């Protein structure tokens, strides 16, 4: 098992859009404070991974990356390839030199 | 006025809206539609955009619980699996160490789930995982109690495998019942030889296993009844027992009746069975069987007369014809058991069921890998958790295995079925559900139809009534023959833990229900020294012996209601599931569930008979039971409790 | 099933959600939300936008009558303020004219009220208010029987007010009750003076009230009968009657009982008091009171004994240590009755209440109005309606003017709490409402943090435990000290009005709790021709004296509530609730209602609890307790009925 990975199965309130939740409190269920400890109706919301390779498929370990692609006010940074094709001489053609 | 009612889903509010009366809102759960009852149907109601209790605190208990279950099950089930295919001294530890540490998670997390109470929960579910763990089991009595009656159940473990007994033509030389005493009375046909065994066993484990059984039922009673239970037995009638669920409820007193009903009206088949088993033990043993008395004890081709599998060898029907097997044409095509498994990964596809993990196959020892390490060969799944499936299994490229193979798959795919469900509830709905699952697609898989489509058999095969009569006598005597002493044996331990047989007339009562239930005395007349009874290992061990007669009870209507829903025409024992994914998808609702549901629900869902039944029973055997009137008309139908071998 | 299911706040229904079944719907009361009821947990309900019977009529009669109401009430209120401050024949005429077109007026609605069923009218409000005007008073009786209850009531009261005693040893000089014989019952310690004053207002008013008495009784129970009640009793019992009130309706009954099964508790804590006044008695009168004899009904501060505060002198728990007084402090930063008053209100400001009215300057007065005009110096409230509110009284630089002024300021706050219900509804739910919530910012007033926290009291000022005893003995001696005093005489009045003692037996079962219930032992025998029970203004005059002990319980219990709202942190008697603007707040709400809704309810809106207990007495005067108990440790507890100073 990977036990490094921690994952938040519960949090007090569902999460704002790309907003991360890191706290390390004792997550309370019922109305008995947890006081920063376990016990009656407290729990651990970053549960440890248990990572194996004969897990499941649908358990095993996948990395994901989601990309965020804010374009606002600020100027723009992040631009493709902008593929360039050959050179051309001699010729009546259409040619686009950046723009 | 009016009143509203709610429906989970849709579908069901629509079959169910001709007897609402007009004026009630329709609201579905699911679909979250408003509709008014009215006159001969109802109107859509338009409707807008959508705009501590100890039970809540009890499923965040079960949650956190099942995260370091299911962690610590993993490697307790993966420690033990490393010692069952290389056993070694590291290997023993590592099982012994994961399973300490493993039983000491379950106790704190049971002592843990007592302080949140089963009453005030509305979660079905919730209630029943709480109520798994909240069983506080041998511990409801004092320490002593549990550790003294586990301190027998050592000495049962223990002796039962160390029994040894010696032949007395040489005191050196002795054999344990496995394999030495069960091949004498199921591979050599001397009389004496199996008679010797036979007695001395018994005799030997008789005399050091009777004192303990006695105290070790008495244990078992005692914490049963502190755990609110008449008898130890009922402790064990507690697996079927079902409450709390609408239109489901199974006593724990109904599971007696329900086996005892059964067996009844099996008797007819059976008392033509055991008749025609006897007419033909006369063939062998002219001396030593009468044609009204009952069978002898190790004259049923195995240890405890259990099984008749190996009288098939001299009650054949037809000896000069052939039986159904391809264990040559296995070889013949150069196959392995590595491809009989595929065969049964190919079974589960072709009946509909999805493929699984190759993390199994890469887990699993399907071959015992040499001789460096030992590799344990006794059919067993394993459910390891997190998506983890291991089959212990010394497969070789045989139709035995083949079945095996089948049989062993088939826990396996029932136990990833009910993955969904939690980890509490990752189990089957009974003690006789994944065998039942197993068996009946190796049976369908040991069908021409299946060794046909795959080319394991030639489709030159006649598929004639002469070998339909030897294939289901030889099922009936594993099958069929076992359900007479299972019944009775479940039957005597029951009234043992209820006390009602005396322990003075255990031995004799045992006997006589074998005489009578079954239909077989003993060789030689054993007192209340020996422990007969008690030489099964299940006995000795503490196993519900029920659970084998309500798998068959219920493979079969597992089975029948696989071949009614395949269209299957003809004698029910060539019915083959394969190319059938109706018969998967129809059978893996139920394997999802698991054991979250009633298994009588889970049993009406397959079947379509909420209790137990023999009716398939007698379709699968219906040739055999016309078949055995007519050889058993020149002899006693039934058998005599009186006669003995040894009077 | 399946109906509506709501509640005051979504909190509730995360607590109760569990406890909603199927199908109910779950309306949010505060927060105007409706869901549904379903499996595990509720799911959003589409809301849309908020949006001749005799029981209209009845709104439309009861509405009009108001208006009416407000114009004549205000005339009689104005009328009584005018005679009030100035005591004149003219402010008399106009009294008497005012109230006379005040009572014949609300007969006329009355009957016409009446004419009104209220079996078909179910608005609660509505149907509340009604039944508070069909009520017709003494003329449910017959005019004689109502002349002859009215003129003796004028007569009694009179009595009581003019009731005389003259010294044997002088004819001519005779002292009334106030302040001849109260003071000497107070302020005089001589046994025989004390005794004659004891016995001698109790003579000549006691047997000239006895027949008056006699017949007052059962012409007060023939109209309770008339106004279906067992007794004059329950008529008094009803006043905290709840009916048709689903988890908050109070049985007549039940009355009785709580303040019998309150007032058990509080017996321990008295036993010990009474010793202890006992144990300091004997040090100044051995003689005069045994050690284990009642306390003479002559030496208790007061001509009835109803109030052991004028004991302290003779029984002070710490003479070197007097109570804290910031009187001089007052004098010393020249506070006077506008201040006090000014103070008040910023004390009113400091727990979050408005402002009060700045007309209430303009027209109620603070000092002793001069003497042209003649009026009364008792602290008295006056909500005239129609936003006039006033206190009419003399408050001089004392604590108990500070003191009073925060009692009668804090019914003004309630007076204009319910101003905004209508007029019927334009009271305190119960008759010690009100007095208790005027009681408790009295108390929040006298708190030392809160005169430390005004200046008052100096900061270097100790609080030690012997003055903390001195102020709780003294809160002992005027509040638990009357406590078995209100408790046995309201009890008296029950069972008179019950005819449970015979007139016969009147003065005898009175001594006979005396010195049971209470341990207070007359010091010359009465007999019947004494109506010494009725020798007090409230039976004399016909009030519930039951008033002054559920206020105590209320006020208690308000008062833990606003010391867990305000979170005190020391002792009960040291919860000062200054700069607790939630508080405030939280009693706002209750007194925002006044009497339109049941008086329980409110209860539990503040303390929790819908029945009225002595539990926060036992924590307020829980170290006064032990001192008591460690000072009872050596001298007898209890009290012995046969003994007397008689005999």
């Amino acid at each position: 098992g990977n036990y490094n990975y921690l994952y938040r199965l519960f949090r007090k309130s569902n999460l704002k859009p790309f907003e991360r939740d890191i706290s390390t409190e004792i997550y309370q269920a019922g109305s008995t404070p947890c006081n920063g400890v376990e016990g009656f109706n407290c729990y651990f919301p970053l549960q440890s991974y248990g990572f194996q390779p004969t897990n499941g498929v649908g358990y095993q370990p996948y990395r994901v990356v989601v990309l965020s692609f804010e374009l606002l006010h600020a100027p723009a940074t992040v631009c493709g390839p902008k593929k360039s094709t050959n050179l051309v001489k001699n010729k009546c053609v259409n040619f686009n030199f950046n723009g | 006025s009016s009143g509203v009612r709610l429906w989970a889903t849709r579908q069901a509010m629509l079959g169910q809206v001709h007897e609402v009366p007009e004026g009630w809102l329709i609201f579905v759960a699911e679909q979250e539609e408003l509709y008014v009852r009215v006159q001969n149907g109802f109107r859509k109601v338009q409707l807008e955009a959508r705009t501590s209790t100890i039970e809540e605190q009890a499923k965040t208990f079960l949650d956190k619980f099942n995260h370091e279950a299911e962690d610590l099950f993993y490697q307790s089930s993966l420690a033990s699996w490393n010692y069952n295919t290389n056993i070694t001294e590291e290997n023993v530890q590592n099982m012994n160490n994961a399973g300490d540490k493993w039983s000491a998670f379950l106790k704190e997390q049971s002592t843990l789930a007592q302080m949140y109470p089963l009453q005030e929960i509305q979660n079905l579910t919730v209630k029943l995982q709480l109520q798994a763990l909240q069983q506080n089991g041998s511990s409801v009595l004092s320490e002593d109690k549990s550790k003294r009656l586990n301190t027998i159940l050592n000495t049962m473990s223990t002796i039962y495998s160390t029994g040894k007994v010696c032949n007395p033509d040489n005191p050196q030389e002795c054999l344990l019942l496995e394999p030495g005493l069960n091949e004498i009375m199921a591979n050599s046909l001397d009389y004496n030889e199996r008679l010797w065994a036979w007695e001395s066993w018994r005799s030997e484990v008789g005399k050091q296993l009777r004192p303990l059984y006695e105290e070790y039922v008495v244990l078992k009673n005692e914490m049963a009844r502190a755990n609110h239970y008449e008898d130890y037995g009922d402790y064990w009638r507690g697996d079927y027992e079902v409450n709390g669920v609408d239109g489901y409820d199974y006593s724990r007193g109904q599971l007696i009746e329900d086996v005892e009903h059964t067996f009844e009206e099996i008797k007819p088949l059976y008392e033509h069975l055991h008749a025609y088993v006897r007419a033909k033990l006369m063939n062998a043993y002219p001396s030593y069987i009468s044609p009204i008395g009952c069978l002898p004890a190790h004259l049923l081709g195995d240890m405890w007369g259990r099984f008749w599998t190996n009288l098939y060898s001299l009650t054949v029907p037809f000896g000069q014809k052939p039986n159904i097997d391809v264990t040559d044409a296995m070889v013949d095509q150069a196959w392995d058991a590595q491809r009989i498994f595929k065969e049964a990964e190919k079974f589960f596809v072709s009946v509909g069921l999805p493929n699984m993990t190759q993390g199994f196959w890469e887990n699993s020892m399907l071959t015992d890998p040499g001789n460096v390490q030992k590799a344990v060969c006794h059919p067993t799944a394993w459910d390891l958790g997190k998506g983890d499936f291991r089959i212990l299994m010394c497969t070789k490229v045989t139709m035995d295995d083949f079945l095996t193979a089948h049989h062993e798959m088939g826990h396996i795919q029932y136990d990833m079925a009910y993955a969904a469900q939690p980890f509490l509830l990752r189990n089957g709905a009974n003690e006789g559900f994944h065998e039942a699952v197993g068996e009946i697609m190796s049976l369908s898989a040991a069908t021409p139809k299946h060794l046909k489509s795959i080319g394991l058999l030639s489709p030159d095969f006649q598929e004639d009534n002469e070998t339909e009569i030897n294939f289901l006598l030889k099922q009936a005597l594993t099958i069929v023959g076992t359900l007479p002493f299972t019944y009775m044996l479940e039957k005597w331990r029951w009234m043992v833990f209820k006390g009602e047989i005396p322990k003075d007339q255990w031995m004799k009562k045992w006997w006589e229900m074998k005489r009578e239930i079954v239909g077989v005395v003993e060789p030689v007349p054993h007192d209340e020294t020996y422990c007969d009874p008690a030489s099964l290992f299940h006995v000795s061990n503490d196993y519900s012996f029920i659970r084998y007669y309500t798998r068959t009870l219920y493979q079969f209507q597992f089975q029948e209601a696989l071949c009614q829903a395949a269209k299957h025409e003809g004698p029910l024992h060539k019915c083959d599931i394969s190319n059938s994914t109706e018969a998967g998808q129809k059978l893996f609702n139920m394997l999802r569930l698991g054991k979250s549901e009633p298994w009588t629900l889970a049993l009406e869902n397959v079947v379509g008979a909420k209790n137990m039944n023999v009716r398939p029973l007698l379709n699968y055997f219906e040739p055999l039971f016309t078949w055995l009137k007519d050889q058993n008309k020149n002899s006693f139908v039934g058998w005599s409790t009186d006669w003995s071998p040894y009077a």
